[PDB]
């Protein structure tokens, strides 16, 4: 039996329906005339249910039929949704025809329980001298890359796909959520281009979206990547930015008749995430690798979406404007970065000592600032100087040059292995480059790379 | 010489509220009938404290630090009738029963600051209404300059 | 990364055995006069040997407090 | 020349006590930039709550 | 027909009305047999409008009748308020009996149309050396006026009274927003007794009426404007203070429940700003020049009312406590004061760099004057020596004896040409009047009275 | 060659935040016709502005700086 | 007649009762067949009111009957009460069996009148170098121990009572009011192998109590001790933390149905503090000497709750968290902390000065202190190198080891007099001990104890 | 030798809420019966949070940080 909409307001339809016939939680209704797309949200009693749309409102009425499908939202899955693009409803927007799937699964699952957890330590190397010193990320696991506008996200994530693609053969997921549509088609005409398409699965739900769609479209890109997982495969999954999610959510909060909680956040900001972060982890039958991309609101690292979003992930690399602005590059700040993976155990205690040595030497200069800024480098103590002379190197040394960034400088991108990385760091603490001025170490690839830059 | 109002930390927020008033109703007594009073009001932040209490009971809407829209209305409102009459104001209350004399009621209200803070709410607004500001402070306090 | 001078117990030395009863006595309050003086000598020219007597111990009990996750006494 | 030198020494200091008067100038800049900023963030944010508080009572 | 009081709250009142008798939105509303007048805010619906009290609401009742006038607030206008003390709704406050008006208007309006402004941007001469060289009017312009207490602000604002009306056949308005009633009349006899008060208009809110009334003072005194305008005339109009209108639009914000904005400020604050602001322009007929006062909260420029008060100035005049020190009247600081006439493309070439002249003389003399304070005058070459000394012949050359301020200077005043004005300081930057001594400049109309009295 | 769209500092605040869309549905005439065409927003602070004071008015929930949840979406 | 219980949120509890036969406001209420009561806060209209509950309501359900006991929550006071643990309803919490009880009297009481009040001003020695030098207390007035976490409110009050409590020939009061169980069941066990409880009456209310509990312990504990003073005794009055009081009413605040205030206190903050207050004071009668200790929310003394809690007391000692942070106790701060009694007619100019003294010298140092953090101690002048090790020899000697404190310290407790500490305090101000090192006056107790740490 | 109990982050704000009093009362038995136990809080800041989230969407009148104003007896 079809119900009636009895209220509009944004994104927030209210319809009414019989009280024998009332449609469940999640559940996916149609409107007869426009076919729009509504999710059940919440049961109000007297046969009453608010939905969010799915699309735009625009010329809606009030009085119009709505039919329940019975059902969550469904999506294609498994191999036929390869090489081609889709929407959150799991519609073809590419143009190449419809989806061959075999079946399709509901948006909306558990996360898997505690006996289907897999522990794993197997190191990762990005092939990045920042990332693999200070926060190394290992197989299976979830990486977090934080920062305010302007300063990498993107083209960090996109090194990071290209660098890790080198040594992966399985399938990858990419699931673009509230951010640019230039940046969506730039990377389908790269891949399409490449020949690599046909290893990637695509979900974008754009800026230009209502806020429905921005609000499920992470949930469709999970749930591809959760076939190919139970499928027994190892997976990457990319999210374009996962405060969009959140940010959705707010939008939307104020009209589902909820009281705000601090700074207008909505009162569930936490158990949203809970629900979304438990399902992208790796599981006794496959595995899933992510990298994740976290917006920071003004630059503020304390407000409480980047705040509750720190709990979920491995690693952790926090991107800094301070650092972007004196043209350091990827910009990763080696005091606020962390990694569960930086254990001796794990890493090997040589590898520990050097990201433990970098962090003193980061650590005591960073003290020095404010007495350096009023009477300058001379009044510092002679252990202090060489200190700050080893810091100023260290700084600079961290600064590599991106493949991807190559069409912002012309300057030649550059792979570092672990063991080149290691090395420099270990030579530039124990003193074996004293003699080499400080800008020798700025965009160079390897130690020894700075040896010649050094001789012109 | 001195009429003493007092309105205590245990009594109604309404007494509190309205004492100021009354302090002023009878210094004003003396200002009509041409001679000159001083008055002191030893904390319009508690008066204002009082009034926001009454406000908020009374569910009226808040604004800035939670005091009513008319919080600056409630300091105006008594500090412009401290003032000097001409000799025809006194001349035309008194009927013509003082002659030649200009009446005053001068007013030293008291505010206190919270570490030094003059630009919280009422504080603010008692500043822009007041004819000058005697500022006092810690520092020179310590350092053994009492007044 | 114990921060000795914002660190405190309310039990004391109730909560303890007689033999690190009493060789830890006073050692907390040493370490917070440590950090006030480490600070405040920093760009000092000379100093007596009350006061290099107490930096060289507090920089001994400083190192001495460092251990290793995993690894109890 | 060492008299001199003396002579030089203090000039090199006058002008080097000017510049670490000035530096402080651009450092209570910047702070007090900071500090208005965390001022009206606080009044924006206690408002917030009265009126959040208010509309639930 | 008439309505009734049915609920009052403060200065806030509710009144029901027949429902085919509801007054307008600012509808001015009588209460039978008392003088309060009530505004009109809101409707609230079944005939019940919600208003704001134009005076004290002590011993009014529910179910009092309250009567419709059948349009806004309507105030007196013309050459009878000349001379004149009036409140908010044009009642005459001084007891100099009924105001002789022949023609009322209402205090809203909308500002003049796009094709109603002037047009060409034209400078208003004002007769005084700084103001006119340093920092310029434009007519229909708003100027924000800047400084302390005891530093000549009542004496400026007098002598621009008086050249208004005696060189250029205008007249003035005076709106007194958030008055103090002791300075209030002080400044009525400092008026009359320097003979300008028959040339000036005044309109006083006094700091212990309702919020209504301090927040529509301002739209009494442009409504006067606004008719001399009409006459074919320039006219100025002085704002005692624009921050005390800010204020009183957050007062009544508040009584009438709005949810408040950034720093507590009502929601409307860019708007009510705008809806005065706009009045005051330069039109095909005669133009409004406004001279405000403005208060910053805290020493902080970034808060929002300074912020949206700084989007409508023209010009900047910044009062300094150390030039009424030395001397010298007005005491206006040449480089401090601002204005976005000087600009070689609005006054021309001539004019602007003479103007930049004189500027870059006295920040150079600013600097070295440190330098003879430290250092002492013989560390100076002759050519900073002799900077110093055309340095002190404009900084004198900036003064002048007004005729308002007979009593105080003794000389009788001096009205300067603009001519007159860029000849003289020109010559001095020139050094065709090296020769003649310091003491020769002060005090003087123009360039030649400095020549003759250098023979004395 | 240019088409100029105007919303006053005394506009009502509905017509200040609707401004830019008009000016942009007049641009992308010539866009999707297979033409070329140049759009300035003199002001999208002063737009922002404009949407604050309408869901202030509305009673909407405030975020950062007061401003609406959706300011991102605007 | 009977009522019903019609709803519970929380622990606020509304009853509906006949409209011939509501309660009075604070009047108790027993439920029928649970050991709870209720107190009556608001009467809400149509013979429904708002209660609190004095116990816990996991037993409650709606519908349960309610009897009024026509009177306020009443308490046993007298001779009867002394060496006793009691509940806030006035009920034994020891093992000790039901109290021998003659009289009970209500919590509620209006203050003394103004003809009643006390001028009392006999001075009090503690015992305590800090508190005897800035901070004499006198026989009947009113103490404050403001402070932090963790800065020593406890320890200071616990050394008060032993010094004073234990010598008094008069009767004792404490009320433990939202305290740690720990500390009552220590305190308790301490009176008790002390021979002291006998003089003692305790009343308690844990931070594990319903909010009517910690709302009214401190009324409970002021009734007992205003039956003695009524009887023309001299009382000691000690509370261990009057902000529990406050903070319970903030809990409880919203639920009433009460707009929040500035920082969410409730608006009714300062009346509810007063009118417990003005109670706690000596009269015509008897006399009370109250110490309080008064926590202050993160260090700020700006606060709402403490900036509201210094207009009632005669002496405020001020804990400061920079000075415990140093090691130094009992950490009371020279410059914030302030008596009453600090007056030359009170205590004598050789006192007076020596208080004024050590507080000028203190004052001093506080601003070159962040000089010698940037240049050094080498570059001050040869007054500020003298004064600078005189000010760090005084904030030394202000240092005392306690009898309670023994646990903590490890070292014997030192008792010195007034007399003493003005001699030591003299000495160093006068330079009599310039030669002692630093250390020398860190934990010592008198002057001489000094001169001998020095030799070892 | 230890008892481990667990309320992950997409687990109800119900169980988050009452697994410290869960645990408790595990640990209270060996307390009551003579023996001695030790127990670990993960986070109560995120108890705390739980608490906050189930308070506003029963209504319950909102304090400082929007949390509950018997957040301290919790
Ligand atoms: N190595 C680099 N060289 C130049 N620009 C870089 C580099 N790394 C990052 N960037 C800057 O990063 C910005 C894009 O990242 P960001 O805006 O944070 O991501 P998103 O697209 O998710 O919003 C661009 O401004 C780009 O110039
Ligand atoms: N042009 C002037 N010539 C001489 N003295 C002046 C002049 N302008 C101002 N002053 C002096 O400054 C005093 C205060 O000026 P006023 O305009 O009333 O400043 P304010 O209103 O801020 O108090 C005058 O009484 C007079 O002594
Ligand atoms: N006089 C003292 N001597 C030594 N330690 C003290 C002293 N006073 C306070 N303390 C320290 O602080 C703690 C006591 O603080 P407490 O009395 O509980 O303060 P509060 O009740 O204000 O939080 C002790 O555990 C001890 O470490
Ligand atoms: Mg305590």
């Amino acid at each position: 039996s079809s119900g009636r909409i009895v209220q509009i307001i944004g994104a927030v339809i209210d319809v009414e329906f019989p009280r024998d016939a009332v449609p469940s939680i999640y559940e996916a209704l149609k409107v007869q005339g426009v076919e729009t797309t509504l999710e059940v949200q919440q049961q109000l009693g007297d046969g009453v249910v608010r939905s969010i749309a799915m699309g735009s409102t625009e010329g809606l009425k009030r009085g119009l039929n709505v039919d329940s499908t019975g059902a969550a939202i469904s999506v294609p899955v498994g191999k036929a949704t390869l090489g081609r693009i889709m929407d959150v409803l799991g519609n073809p927007i590419d143009e190449a025809g419809p989806i061959g799937e075999e079946e399709r699964w509901g948006i909306h699952r558990e996360a898997p329980s505690y006996a289907d957890q897999a522990g794993g330590n197997e190191l990762l190397e990005t092939g990045i001298k920042v990332i693999d010193l200070v926060c190394p990320f290992a197989k299976g696991g979830k990486v977090g890359l934080f920062g305010g506008a302007g300063v990498g996200k993107t083209v960090n994530m996109m090194e990071l796909i290209r660098n890790i693609a080198i040594e992966h053969s399985g399938y990858s997921v990419f699931a673009g959520v509230g951010e640019r549509t230039r940046e969506g088609n730039d990377f389908y005409h790269e891949m399409k281009d490449s020949n690599v398409l046909d290893k990637v699965a695509l979900v974008y739900g754009q800026m230009n979206e209502p806020p429905g769609n921005r609000l499920r479209v992470a949930l469709t890109g999970l749930t591809m990547a959760e076939k190919f997982r139970d499928e027994g495969r190892d997976v990457l999954l990319f999210i374009d930015n996962i405060y969009r999610y959140t940010l959705a959510g707010t939008e939307v909060s104020a009209l589902l008749g909820r009281m705000p909680s601090a700074v207008g956040y909505q009162p569930t900001l936490a158990e949203e995430m809970g629900v979304l972060q438990e399902r992208i982890t790796s599981t006794k039958k496959g595995s899933i690798t992510s990298i994740q991309a976290v917006y920071v609101p003004a630059d503020d690292l304390t407000d409480p979406s980047p705040a509750t979003t720190f709990a979920h992930l491995d690693a952790t690399v926090v991107l800094s404007r301070d650092i972007a602005s004196l043209g350091i590059y990827p910009a990763v700040d080696p005091l606020d970065s962390t990694s569960r993976q930086l254990d001796p155990l794990v890493i090997g205690q040589d590898h520990y000592d050097t990201a433990r040595g970098v962090q003193y030497v980061l650590q005591r200069y960073k003290e020095l600032k404010d007495i350096i800024a009023i009477l300058g480098m001379d009044e510092l103590s002679e252990a202090d100087k060489l200190l700050v002379a080893r810091a100023r190197k260290i700084q600079r040394f961290l600064s590599q040059p991106f493949f991807v960034a190559e069409v912002f400088t012309g300057s030649p991108g550059k792979y570092v292995s672990l063991k080149d990385t290691i090395a420099g760091f270990k030579g530039i603490l124990n003193g074996d480059y004293d003699h080499l001025p400080e800008q020798a170490f700025y965009m160079v690839g390897g130690i020894e790379e700075a040896v010649e830059k050094a001789k012109k | 010489n001195t009429i003493v109002v007092a309105a205590s930390a245990s009594e109604s927020a309404a007494l509190q509220y309205l004492a100021p008033y009354s302090g002023c109703t009878m210094g004003e007594y003396f200002r009509d009938r041409g001679e000159d009073a001083l008055i002191v009001y030893d904390d319009l932040s508690k008066q204002a404290v009082a009034y926001r209490q009454i406000s908020l009971l009374l569910r009226r809407p808040p604004g800035r630090e939670a005091y009513p829209g008319d919080v600056f209305y409630l300091h105006s409102r008594l500090l412009e009738r401290a003032s000097r009459v001409s000799e025809e104001y006194v001349e035309k209350f008194t009927n013509g029963a003082v002659t030649g004399k200009t009446g005053s009621l001068t007013a030293l209200p008291i505010i206190e600051t919270q570490a030094g803070d003059v630009s919280a709410f009422v504080p603010t607004n008692v500043i822009s209404i007041t004819d000058g500001q005697i500022f006092l402070e810690s520092a020179m306090f310590n350092s053994g300059i009492r007044p | 990364a114990v921060n000795a001078g914002i660190s405190v117990s309310r039990v004391g030395g109730a909560a303890q055995t007689k033999i690190i009863k009493k060789l830890s006595g006073g050692i907390r309050t040493a370490l917070a006069q440590y950090r006030e003086l480490a600070a405040f000598a920093q760009f000092a020219s000379d100093l007596d040997e009350a006061t290099r007597k107490q930096l060289e111990h507090g920089q001994r009990v400083t190192e001495l407090m460092k251990q290793k996750q995993y690894a109890p006494m | 020349a060492v008299v001199e030198n003396n002579a030089c020494e203090q000039a090199a200091r006058m002008i080097a006590m000017k510049n670490a008067t000035d530096n402080a100038g651009e450092l209570i800049s910047d702070l007090q930039l900071i500090y208005n900023k965390a001022r009206q963030a606080a009044i924006t944010q206690e408002i917030s709550e009265i009126v959040g508080g208010a509309a639930a009572v």
